RNA sequence: GAACAGAUACUGACACAGUCCCUUU
RNA sequence: GUGUAGUAUCUGUUC
């Protein structure tokens, strides 16, 4: 009456993708989180047949991962935050073809609880902290500094702990050399269970507070409270210092705002909508993805609507202040839950269900005939589809 | 009147009798403290307490009772808060440990009952009181008050006094506080430096000198405070103190030193370096400084200034070396303690960072001389860094100098100290090998030392023996072992009982190193001889004779009749009362030893018959015996001997053998679900309400069992248990209440929560309150571990027409 | 009444939509195989022998503490997430007996006195058998 | 630990310290004080560890010779997943013995 | 005495807690083990063809004030 | 079953000689 | 042999 369990088949449902040089040299491999299987797999530009190079159970829930490399090394680093009460720092050794543990610290109870971290994973820029936040109450931030060994080592937490609050998206600004910047959408509940009349969630909306991470004195203290007016629901990182200025984007309904910290106006642009929709007029618009492509000469931020269509991004600003937000048309896929973009034109998109492919850039679309659109015209937005001219379709998994 | 009256016989009664009337005059002023009130009680303790004719007793109960009743009046102690701490201060300033700690959370307490404006009001006729008495202990206990409800509260006064310009007496009053607050809290001000940087900044310039000096100790103490980091808020100080450290000469500047000293530590390499080639001067113009306190302050910033890592050691090495090791080696200094520990200490620091090499050759030809301070002074130093560092830079020259050094400090010795011991043990465990060629003298120079003189320094030879057998052994020697032992087996008679411990342990290490069947004394010979040293009153020789009893029987049960087992067995029933926990653990495991040797019948009726004794303390002892006989033994082959006694109608028996089970079930671990069946009906014997001891004991067999069974998928046996268990929630005793919370916590994470669950859900809403409460504490209980796996286990309720409770989003089809 | 009883528990961690007990490869035994919203396919095969068994079961409760998972989860406790495991083994840390370090895994045949080439094939007779 | 109801611990964020023990508290959990099975190491939080408090036994604060470990019996029930287990309370009957043995010598 | 182990947790009930905020934290705890979970998410964006970002903002908008108004 | 006062037992692998972990104008 | 908490069982007087 004793069973054994057997495996055939292995996971195949994508959910992160974190993109970097894993392996120390200068050729890109992608990082693929199944959901409890984590797989290492690297594209080839001669031939274009995707090969998986590693693949080991995990034996958990992984809820968020994240990649980053110190000020110096040339080795990029895996933080994977998981439903345990621990977070866990990877490495990837090519001759070995195993991951190897190097730090582990714990800060809680296992599993997945409203106060215990491991949702939310930020990661600054550089690579000189992290911070990993819960859904309520419970922020933590660590510094991973490097000792004389050539090797890295982390601190204690730090306490950010803000009493009944709720967290939506956190992620890391970047400064350029000073004291990190973390930005999150905080939101308050407490008046929500005082009001007996039934007027609790109208006229209640969310907040946006950067936390300052002093190195100094080491601890982390609330500094600025920025109220919003519409419903935003994650972040977009914005490359500050010498490249661009330092900022972030807010996605909303039908909306897309820049932000930043100083004498910096709030701006906002309305979502391009397509000719002629087959969908309710009331129903609203959000983005679903985003990516960066920092590359040395210039930076364009890709975007993804419900119905499937690539923006272009494009920051026309001034050395210190911004003009407008130029959007435009890039192309068409099927809705797609994470995807990064890669060098050399190599464009990986994760589908939310069915077939993943791969789309190599043959065109940069600069400048195309399709007319672009800005925040500097007056009054909705739209714009006629075309067929797939920009990507060619070359492998699908 | 009445009250007074009151207060008075019971504290007579505190004061005078049996401890038992103490306490219970302690349970009814804690049970009726919500009436005696605060005015005349404080009004007839505070006469009594301030007379100087108080012990240390009446004080203790009276701080003890005072500290009880400080809860039990949230409100109510506001008035008489001056006439408190006018009290409380002295007692705090005396300069004990306990009074002073124990002052200092009563004053915390205070405060923290108390508020800032409260206190505030008490506190300020004191500020600018002019004896220093009374100041200095009226700034600890602003310190301590500060500390109390937060600093932040306290930080805008400390401003505004230290801002003022009337007198000196308040700035250094304020100054005085800072400097206590810094010293007491530690780190836990990192966060709050410049409120105290800000205050202190404007007092390092002032003409006179006392306020500069102690502005540069709290700059010092906040430094040493924040020693990792804090370089970025202090970086506006370090003007003030060079242009002191260029100006003033004496204390002020032994002051300035101390302060550039813990702030040097706190920022890069390079600024470090820079400074410390600055203050060079001033080190060496003040070595030859007179003053002792001055010599201990320039150790602790040479010390400090060598702590870091951004000085280069040649530079180091070709700097200090000459001048500090020909002015800080004399014998003047050294008569004084503090002196010679800070040398010592500072020594030790600078060995470890320029090496070990040249400072030991530079320090080895000491040992020459007539002093025994200075002897032991310089054999502490060699044994602290080769503890330290290590024994891989040493050559063949030195390798003979240290070996002839303290041969010689042997040979000449009369104080009566263990560190010669240690160092010596140190030293040749840090050599190794290599004092192979030497091992013949030392040992005839012990043994000459051993057998002279009234034996007294014997233990001392043992000490040394049982040091020195690991390098002997891995010197590859046998005969020399061989006569040491025989040696010890001769000298096996001393009447002294320290002597006799210190050979048994000798002869313990022996036996622990080299082979028992190649001892060259028999082991059926040392037995008859071992076996009437176990009958002594001394706590050493007891527990070295029992480790080595145990020892010989665990690793020599082939050479030893069943009669002097009997014997040894029978001495041990005896010897458990001993105190020590430490030789009762061992007598334990010997027990567990012995009867793994031989068979578990003779020794387990023996055990089983010492269960009325009437004492409490050795019955436990007895029962763990009994389990770790029955763990080293077969588990089932002592089930049939310990079921049939339950029978027995006392009460002290069926106790001793439900611990047995459960220290059984406890150590056997994932093997206990065979046994399973045996023991149901003595649970449901035991689980019935007959006496709370019996109910405890049940409940901690099964918190053990369902532990110990956990992830084998057990849960039909243990699901009966429960219907049994539950109902032991209703008591008012603490002991079966733990227990019966440990066994519902144990049972979790064995049987799943839904059935605690399912148990909980019926009394969670009783209108009653008691069982209200009872059935709140369970649910929070499960509810803390294990709280994910809830949300499939909890039940539907259906709404109301204002609110919904349905969860809609389960019940989607596909 | 008549409350039945379980005799089996066990934790995938993903959405079960479908179950069938049918035979696979021909000429073989009745196996339950069963499929994931995810996309996994796995199978639940039954022992034959007390032998086995055991041996398994040994190599399981050795893994367990010796080959801790990479995210440091208990992997027991991750298993009984719910109930308790009864009378399942874990596949998957047995067949991470291969991509071990070679002195761990002559440690390990050393403990369980066998020899690394017997166990890996002891492991693959299985997946041969009910594949 | 527990036979002590006037024994409060710490509880607060863990850190990087090693909890030591002294000679006579070598082989005794932090929590339950069992003998059996030591597992995993116990950490303490930054501020219990400064100063005068490096090296110190957890629950009598004596000399630090031993380190600290978790019984099988914690890890199981999850127990260790808590603040740092030192103990901040002075204890009221080692003040007593002390005074005791003062006052009879 | 020994009690702060319960008192240093959010959504610890005690003697006088009333039904509306015991399921108000039931419904706020099943929430975030939804939001946790990726196949019990997957099981909702099956059953409704919307995608996981527009579940995921219902979820976090449902979280304010569930289980309607209180009293 | 509320109390002002006495006597006898039981439970917590509870503890028992610590000399020092010390500290400014 | 001593001390540190808790619990239980038998008595003087009074509701
Ligand atoms: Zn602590
Ligand atoms: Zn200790
Ligand atoms: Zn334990």
């Amino acid at each position: 009456m004793f069973l054994y369990n057997l495996t055939l088949q292995r996971a195949t449902g994508i959910s992160f993708a974190i993109h970097g040089n894993f392996s120390g040299t200068k050729q890109q491999e992608i990082v693929v989180s199944r959901g409890k299987i984590l797989e290492l797999l690297r594209p080839d530009p001669n031939t274009g047949k995707v090969h998986t190079l590693l693949t080991v159970e995990v034996f958990g829930v992984i809820r968020s991962l994240m990649a980053f490399r110190l000020t110096g090394g040339t080795k990029d680093y895996i933080v994977v935050g998981s439903d345990s009460g621990r977070i866990v720092i990877l490495e990837y050794q090519p001759s070995k073809n195993m991951f190897e543990k190097i730090h582990q610290e714990t800060f809680g109870k296992s599993g997945c609880r409203r106060i215990v971290p491991g949702q939310f994973l930020a990661v600054d820029p550089k690579g000189r902290a992290v911070m990993i936040s819960a859904i309520e109450k419970q922020k933590l931030v660590y510094i991973l500094n490097r000792d004389a060994a050539a090797r890295l080592t982390i601190s204690s937490p730090l306490e950010a702990h803000k009493a009944n609050t709720l967290v939506y998206h956190v992620v890391g600004v970047d400064v350029g050399f000073e004291n990190p910047m973390f930005a999150c959408l905080e939101m308050d509940y407490e008046e929500a269970d005082n009001d007996p009349t039934g007027e609790a969630a109208a006229n209640t909306q969310q907040t946006l507070t950067f936390y300052e991470l002093d190195l100094g004195l080491n601890h982390v203290v609330r500094k600025y409270s920025e109220p919003l007016e519409e419903h935003g629901n994650f972040l977009i990182t914005v490359p500050g210092g010498s490249d661009g200025p330092s900022g972030v984007l807010i996605c909303s309904e039908n909306y897309i705002t820049y932000k930043n910290f100083g004498d910096q106006p709030d701006i906002r642009c309305p979502i391009p909508r397509r000719r002629n929709d087959l969908d309710d007029p009331e129903r609203g618009m959000i983005f679903v993805c985003s990516a960066t492509h920092k590359t040395k000469s210039m930076f364009f931020f890709l975007a993804q609507t419900e119905q499937g269509d690539i923006f272009k991004i494009t920051l026309e600003t001034d050395e210190d202040m911004v003009t407008e937000i130029r959007l435009k048309y890039f192309d068409t896929v099927p809705v797609a839950a994470a995807m990064c973009v890669l060098k050399t034109g190599f464009l990986f998109v994760a589908s939310e269900f069915g077939n993943h492919y791969l789309y190599q850039i043959a065109h940069l679309g600069d400048d195309d005939e399709e007319p672009e659109f800005s925040s500097a015209m007056p009054l909705t937005f739209f714009f006629q589809p075309r067929p797939l001219k920009n990507l060619v379709l070359v492998d699908e998994l | 009147e009445q009250k007074e009256r009151k207060i008075m016989k019971l504290l007579l009664k505190i004061k005078n009798g049996t401890p038992p009337m103490r306490k219970a005059a302690l349970r009814q002023i804690t049970d009726k403290a919500r009436e005696f009130g605060a005015g005349p009680l404080f009004n007839q303790i505070l006469p009594l307490l301030m007379s100087p004719t108080l012990e240390d007793q009446e004080r203790h109960l009276l701080v003890k009772v005072i500290d009880r009743i400080l809860y039990k009046l949230d409100d109510l102690v506001r008035p008489y808060v001056h006439k408190i701490l006018v009290v409380i201060e002295p007692l705090l300033i005396d300069e004990d440990y306990y009074a002073r700690v124990e002052g200092r959370e009563i004053i915390s307490n205070l405060a923290k009952a108390a508020g800032l404006a409260t206190m505030i009001s008490t506190m300020r006729p004191d500020i600018d009181n002019m004896d220093e008495y009374v100041r200095n202990t009226t700034a600890r206990a602003f310190a301590v008050v500060a500390s109390a409800l937060g600093i932040p509260s306290l930080l805008p006064f400390l401003k505004a006094v230290c801002k003022s310009k009337k007198s000196w007496q308040a700035r250094h009053t304020g100054i005085k506080i800072v400097q206590q607050i810094a010293i007491l809290m530690g780190c836990a001000i990192l966060p709050h430096l410049r409120s105290l940087v800000e205050i202190i900044e404007h007092g390092l310039v002032d003409e006179q000198q006392k306020v500069r000096t102690i502005s540069a100790l709290a700059i010092a103490a906040l430094a040493e405070a924040a020693t990792p980091y804090g370089i970025e808020s202090f970086d506006s100080v370090l003007k003030p103190l060079w242009k002191g450290i260029r100006q003033h000469r004496g204390k002020g500047l032994a002051a300035f030193l101390k302060a550039i000293g813990y702030l040097i530590p706190l920022m890069d390499a390079e600024y470090a370096n820079y400074y410390t080639r600055e203050v060079m001067l001033i080190l060496i113009r003040e070595f030859q400084s007179p003053d002792e306190e001055m010599k201990k302050i320039v150790l602790k910033v040479v010390k400090q200034c060598c702590g870091t890592d951004g000085v280069e050691a040649n530079y180091i090495k070709t700097e200090i070396l000459p001048p500090f090791f020909k002015h800080f080696w004399q014998h003047r200094m050294a008569l004084d303690r503090r002196n010679y520990r800070q040398l010592v200490d500072t020594t030790v620091e600078l060995a470890n960072k320029v090496g070990a090499a040249e400072i030991i050759s530079r320090i080895v030809d000491d040992l020459k001389d007539e002093a025994e301070q200075y002897r032991k002074m310089v054999m502490e130093t060699i044994e602290k860094i080769m503890g330290n560092l290590g024994a891989a830079d040493i050559d063949h020259k030195l390798e003979e100098q240290l070996i002839d050094g303290i041969l010689y400090a042997f040979q000449e010795q009369t104080t009566e100290d263990s560190v010669m011991l240690n160092g010596f043990g140190t030293v040749v465990n840090a050599l190794g090998k290599r004092v192979k060629p030497y091992l013949p003298q030392i040992c005839g120079t012990v043994l000459w030392r051993l057998n002279n003189k009234s034996a007294k320094v014997r233990q001392q030879a043992a000490d040394l023996i049982s040091r020195t057998a690991v390098v002997m052994k891995t010197c590859q020697e046998e005969k020399l072992m061989g006569h040491l032992g025989v040696v010890l087996y001769e000298y096996l008679g001393e009447e002294y009982p320290e002597v006799l411990g210190s050979i048994l342990g000798a002869l313990k290490a022996i036996v622990n190193v080299i082979g028992m069947h190649k001892m060259t004394p028999p082991i059926k010979d040392l037995l008859p001889r071992l076996t009437p040293i176990l009958k002594n009153r001394h706590e050493k020789v007891q527990e070295n004779c029992i480790d080595l009893v145990g020892r010989i029987a665990d690793r020599g049960a082939e050479y030893v009749s069943a009669r002097e087992w009997m014997r040894i067995c029978f001495e041990l029933l005896e010897l458990l009362k001993a105190h020590k926990k430490a030789i009762r653990r061992a007598t334990v495991n010997t027990f567990g030893y012995i009867a793994k040797a031989i068979g578990p019948h003779d020794v387990l009726a023996t055990l089983l018959n010492n269960l009325k004794v009437q004492e409490r303390q050795n019955r436990v002892c007895t029962t763990v015996a009994i389990a770790i006989v029955a763990e080293t033994c077969s588990p089932f082959t002592v089930l049939p001997a310990l079921m049939n006694e339950y029978r027995v109608p006392e009460l002290n028996v069926q106790n001793g053998v439900l611990k047995s089970l459960s220290f059984l079930f406890e150590y056997i671990g994932e093997m206990g679900k065979d046994y399973i069946y045996a023991v149901t009906p003595l649970l449901e014997d035991a689980l019935m309400d007959r006496d709370l001891v019996h109910r405890q004991t049940a409940s901690a067999v099964v918190q053990h069992m369902s532990l110990g069974v956990y992830g084998f998928g057990c849960e039909d046996s243990l699901n009966h248990l429960l219907n049994y268990v539950w109902p032991n929630v209703f008591e008012t005793s603490p002991h079966v209440i733990q227990a019966v919370m440990g066994a519902l916590e144990g049972l979790r994470v064995a049987i799943g929560p839904c059935r605690m669950l399912q148990y909980c859900l019926q009394g969670l809403f009783h209108p009653a309150r008691k069982v209200r409460d009872v059935y709140w504490k369970i649910y929070n209980s499960i509810y803390i571990g294990s709280q994910d796996a809830l949300i499939a286990h909890y039940p539907r309720i259906y709404n109301d027409d204002k609110n919904t409770y349905i969860r809609y989003e389960l019940d989607y089809i596909l | 009444s008549q409350k039945a009883e379980v005799i089996m528990n066990y934790h995938v961690g993903e959405t079960v939509l479908s179950l069938q007990k049918t035979t696979l490869i021909p000429g073989g035994s009745e196996s339950l195989v069963y499929t994931t919203l995810s996309g996994g396919i796995g199978i639940l095969v039954p022992f034959t022998s007390h032998e086995d068994h055991d041996f398994f079961q040994h190599v399981e409760m050795h893994l367990r503490s010796e080959h801790p998972p990479l995210c440091g989860r208990d992997h027991l406790s991750f298993r009984s997430y719910y109930f308790p495991v009864k009378n399942v083994i874990d596949g998957d840390l047995c067949e991470q007996f291969n991509s071990m370090e070679p002195n761990k895994q002559k440690n390990v045949s050393e403990e369980l006195d066998r020899t690394p080439p017997e166990v890996s094939k002891k492991l693959e007779d299985i997946r041969t058998r009910y594949a | 630990a527990k036979h002590h109801p006037d024994l409060i611990f710490c509880r607060k964020q863990a850190g990087v310290a090693i909890g030591r023990l002294c000679e006579k508290c070598d082989g005794k959990c932090v929590i339950c004080d069992s003998y059996v099975r030591p597992c995993t190491l116990v950490r303490i939080c930054d501020e219990c560890n400064y100063g005068s408090y490096q090296g110190r036994c957890v629950i009598c604060g004596g000399p630090g010779v031993s380190d600290a470990y978790y019984c099988k019996e914690c890890t199981i029930q999850e127990k260790d997943r808590d603040g740092c287990p030192k103990i901040v309370n002075l204890g009221s009957s080692k003040t007593d013995l002390f005074y005791e043995r003062k006052k009879y010598g | 005495q020994l009690e702060h182990l319960q008192s240093k947790y959010i959504g610890t009930g005690h003697a006088d807690t009333t039904k509306w905020e015991w399921l108000v934290n039931q419904h706020r705890d099943s929430y975030c083990s939804y939001m946790g979970h990726f196949d019990l998410l997957n099981y909702f964006a099956i059953a409704e063809n919307e995608s996981k970002a527009r579940v995921r903002f219902n979820l976090m908008e449902k979280m304010l004030q569930p289980c309607g108004p209180p009293a």
